[PDB]
RNA sequence: UGAAAGCGGGGCCUCACGAUCCUUCUGACCUUUUGGGUUUUAAGCAGGAGGUGUCAGAAAAGUUACCACAGGGAUAACUGGC
RNA sequence: GAGAAAGAGAGUGGCGCGGACGCUACGCCGCGACGAGUAGGAGGGCCGCUGCGGUGAGCCUUGAAGCCUAGGGCGCGGGCCC
RNA sequence: CUAACACGUGCGCGAGUCGGGGGCUACGAAAGCCGCCGUGGCGCAAUGAAGGUGAAGGCCGGCGGCGCGCCGCCGGCCGAGGUGGGAUCCCGAGGCCUUCCAGUCCGCCGAGGGCGCACCACCGGCCCGUCUCGCCCGCCGCGCCGGGGAGGUGGAGCACGAG
RNA sequence: AAAUACCGGCACGAGACCGAUAGUCAACAAGUACCGUAAGGGAAAGUUGAAAAGAACUUUGAAGAGAGAGUUCAAGAGGGCGUGAAACCGUUAAGAGGUAAACGGGUGGGGUCCGCGCAGUCCGCCCGGAGGAUUCAACCCGGCGGCGCGGUCCGGCCGUGCCG
């Protein structure tokens, strides 16, 4: 007898993509071993970024893009997301950049190659730089779905800010007792 | 190339069409293990199995 | 019942990707014997004859 | 390019049989005729196949070349060895290793060419 | 499809994935959404607050057509028009703002959220914001009414 | 209120009390009353009250030996057990 | 595989034609610790049935499906092959 | 099994997305195509019962307004938060020997120091309702008109998309 | 009038449907047989074989039913007859038997079949002994293929490259 629980002795992580796609997976055959016979802990980190979700991969637009390159330091500077760089219209200058992606929208290729910058793939970056040498690794806004405002605490509740699941908002729909001082209590 | 666009012609027989970019495009992934770029930038393989 | 869902709709880009991709895949002489055409006297199997 | 569609090939490939635990792959240019990828012959661009005569006795060399890719009836080139055991094997590792013509199957082929000349001498 | 499914799985456990104890019964909660005060009060106000009660005024033949008042903002006014005219407004040496028709596009009512680039305009809209006509005004430009 | 420091938004502290819907009253030179305007009226918004003592809140008399059904040894009328 | 952060680094000046296996990378290999289980949850099935699109230049009157068996067997097992 | 919803996953496109209704041209009642068929749905904006309103600012020069050293209005400029933690990266005091010294290039290690992704916490800021305090501005109608600020507070908001 | 609806009727076609306990209640002399006074309730039930070639004739018995003979590829298809499982039963063979039978672990004994067991593996390299070839290496001619890359040979074609 051993004294040990086994509730978590099996760690929960990914090891290969859920996806079924060949060029992905031809990616993750590349940096399985740019990631073990590396010491770029760069490597490790895209890695893990190939085995991700479409909801662990949110796509980072492109006025986030160049205003993350606009810091100081990172000129002249490659620039890597593992999601979709899309367009953002409500930008109208857009400087030349160095970006690798999986994918990215053609308004924003035609944007960004009209500016004068590149677009590498995972496969030229490899090429470019195996120990990913001056890179600068981004990612979108992982809570910027809409399903994390009806995350936490919940609604009808002292401080909590949660939307809830309404069929349709109106001013019939979930407005009467639990929101009103006037009318129940209010929360 | 009329029907599906070109890479940079887009398609004249369907209305807003063009071929879908590839996620990788150097795919012949022996040459991209065994290239110069690469094989510099690697820690040394060890390969003794060290059986208990 | 009748009102089983009986058909399924695809988006049009994809249903324009997948032709494309059987298009591309029947240019490529591994995936044509691998889907079983015997093939090997074929001239170039991208094959184009004349139009008369 | 090749490793594409050795991902699609893998598991989807008419040549593949698999029944009693055990994977096998029936393209004509495989060397110990099974389901991997140095072996696939379908693939590469440059692939050596060894198979027996049109003829009761002797074995054929099978070369693909590297310009006609695309072009299955003048991609691979035949070579007919219809001599003794030992230069017949000299002449496969000679072909294979001297004309750095992709060396890892250079001992299959050795083996299968073995194979082949013990089942064309008599039967016991 | 039946065969990825989790009944496939449950073949031979005698429950059926339901419990021995509390066997699968046919309506234990009474149906849909019974018992909103008095037995679920706790789920309708842990998770629905407000469910219960009248608020507002009764607005009898509402039309939502008489209510048509789409927006867009400043910082997506310049994607309306393409961009040659844009550019053409940067080049131009002369002053000559563009005009932009809002509801040509089909936007109403122009709010001023982003920033908006510095060069002159004439927009012209159904309604206006404070803020983005005095956004027009400060970049320099013109708010034309329109009905 | 005390001169003042301060004390006091009920009872020295621990109990003395009530949701939605509906009604009534109070409030603002308030909103809507639907094609426009005026005036009544009604609807609203905010704050009390009318009360659910089964007190998180159905509106509610019996009898069956003519009885019925689904169940319960979760539960009495026997033995047996402690 | 070596107790000690890092180059089996480049540069300038004083005969015999030979070398096993491998790598379905979803593959193969190496160490360590561990294995109870009802209600329940999940994973893997080259477990099984019926039909459909592909495919095996599949099988079959020189005898298919089914059925029986003190025959030979494989798999932990579902089952399966002679 | 049908429908609705929720979340997790894979796929296409991406501030868009979708022809499902209609139409045009054996298998095929399929498949393709429309784009001045995007009507329409969802999304890109919220808040209020409603009339409605509807999502940064900062600096300079001039003109007890004086017993806004604080701007009413214009000309110019910077421009779209901050703090802590933060995978990644970037810089590099020194050093990684072959006989020793000077000594370049490539690679690598590293004291210390940066620019900090996503996310979390906190402080700010903006929009809508409401309350309080208070002064100033606008004109085609100088009115029971309209606009504005400061300080709390209510919102399923914004704060460089994510559908 | 048109666009619209149609589990009834006439005439069609089709099916990722069911395959005789399924699919209509009905694959058949089915709303038939049968039950009820009545309103109404309402089944079960497919398959010899290629072709009846459906067993002439002999013999026992009164006959059903046999034994021979014959048809057929087959009666191990004989008029409710393709295949013919299970429970249950008859008989033969083997084995056993006083704690009902049956079961798990462990062997032992007897069977039944299989190994086509029953003088036991081959495979490379070297040495020796006997052999037999139209015989190797090097050269010459022809064909085919691969690439220190011809540092930089000549000519093409392409760029999800640029410019004039
Ligand atoms: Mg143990
Ligand atoms: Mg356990
Ligand atoms: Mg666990
Ligand atoms: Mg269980
Ligand atoms: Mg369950
Ligand atoms: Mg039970
Ligand atoms: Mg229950
Ligand atoms: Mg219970
Ligand atoms: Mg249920
Ligand atoms: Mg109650
Ligand atoms: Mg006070
Ligand atoms: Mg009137
Ligand atoms: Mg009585
Ligand atoms: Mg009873
Ligand atoms: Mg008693
Ligand atoms: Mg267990
Ligand atoms: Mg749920
Ligand atoms: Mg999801
Ligand atoms: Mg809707
Ligand atoms: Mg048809
Ligand atoms: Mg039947
Ligand atoms: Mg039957
Ligand atoms: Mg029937
Ligand atoms: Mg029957
Ligand atoms: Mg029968
Ligand atoms: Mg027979
Ligand atoms: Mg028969
Ligand atoms: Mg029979
Ligand atoms: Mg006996």
């Amino acid at each position: 007898g051993v004294d040990i629980r086994h509730n978590k002795d099996r760690k929960v992580r990914r090891k290969e993509p859920k996806s079924q796609d060949i060029y992905l997976r031809l990616l993750v055959k590349l940096y399985r071993f740019l990631a073990r016979r590396t010491n770029s802990t760069f490597n490790q980190v895209v890695l893990k970024r190939l085995f991700m979700s479409r909801t662990n991969r949110p796509p980072l637009s492109l006025s986030r893009m160049i205003r993350k390159m606009k810091l100081p330091g990172r000129e002249n500077k490659t620039a890597v997301v593992v999601g979709t760089v899309t367009d953002d219209v409500r930008v109208q200058e857009v400087p030349k950049l160095k970006v690798c992606a999986l994918r990215v929208t053609s308004r924003a290729r035609s944007r960004i190659l009209k500016a004068g910058g590149k677009i590498l793939t995972f496969d030229q970056l490899a090429l470019d730089s195996p120990k990913g040498r001056g890179t600068v690794l981004l990612s979108g806004p992982r809570k910027g779905r809409e399903v994390y405002r009806h995350f936490g605490k919940a609604p009808g509740t002292p401080h909590s800010h949660t939307k809830p699941y309404v069929r349709s908002k109106g001013r019939k729909f979930e407005r009467a007792r639990g929101r009103r001082a006037s009318r129940g209590y209010k929360n | 190339d009329d029907l599906y666009g070109t890479w940079r012609k887009a398609a004249s027989l369907k209305s807003n069409y063009n071929l879908p970019m590839h996620k990788m495009l150097n795919t012949d992934l022996s040459r991209i293990l065994k290239s110069p770029e690469i094989q510099r930038a690697l820690r040394a393989p060890r390969k003794k199995i060290h059986r208990r | 019942k009748t009102w089983r869902r009986w058909h399924r709709r695809v988006n049009t880009t994809q249903k324009r990707y997948a032709i494309c991709s059987a298009l591309a895949a029947s240019a490529l002489p591994a995936l044509v014997m691998s889907k079983g055409h015997r093939i090997e006297e074929v001239p170039e199997l991208p094959l184009v004859v004349e139009d008369k | 390019s090749a490793h594409l569609q050795w991902m699609v090939v893998r598991n989807c490939s008419s040549f593949l049989i698999k029944r009693n635990k055990q994977t096998y792959s029936t393209e004509p240019n495989n060397l110990k005729a099974r389901n991997s990828f140095r072996y696939n012959g379908l693939i590469h661009r440059k692939t050596v196949g060894v198979e027996p005569a049109a003829d009761g006795k002797g074995v054929v060399v099978v070369m693909k070349r590297r310009s006609g890719q695309r072009k299955p009836a003048t991609s691979y080139v035949r070579t007919t060895i219809n001599k003794n055991a030992r230069a017949t094997l000299s002449s496969i590792r000679h072909m294979i290793r001297k004309n750095k013509y992709h060396p890892d199957l250079r001992m299959a082929a050795i083996r299968r060419a073995s194979a082949i000349l013990r089942s064309q001498k008599p039967v016991m | 499809p039946s065969r990825l499914r989790k009944t496939r799985k449950l073949r031979g456990h005698v429950s059926h994935g339901h419990g021995r104890i509390g066997k699968h019964r046919k309506h234990p909660g009474g149906r849909g959404n019974a018992g909103g005060m008095h037995h679920h009060r706790i789920n309708f106000d842990k998770y629905h607050p407000g469910y219960f009660g009248k608020v507002g005024m009764r607005h009898y033949h509402l039309k939502r057509n008489q209510s048509f008042c789409p927006t867009v903002n400043l910082d997506k006014l310049w994607t309306l028009v393409s961009e040659q005219t844009r550019v053409n407004a940067a080049k131009n040496k002369t002053g000559a703002a563009p005009i932009i028709d809002v509801v040509r596009s089909g936007y109403y009512k122009v709010l001023g959220k982003g920033k908006l680039p510095k060069q002159p305009v004439i927009v012209k809209a159904k309604f206006f914001s404070r803020r983005a006509e005095e956004k027009i005004k400060g970049v320099g430009g013109a708010c034309v009414l329109v009905a």
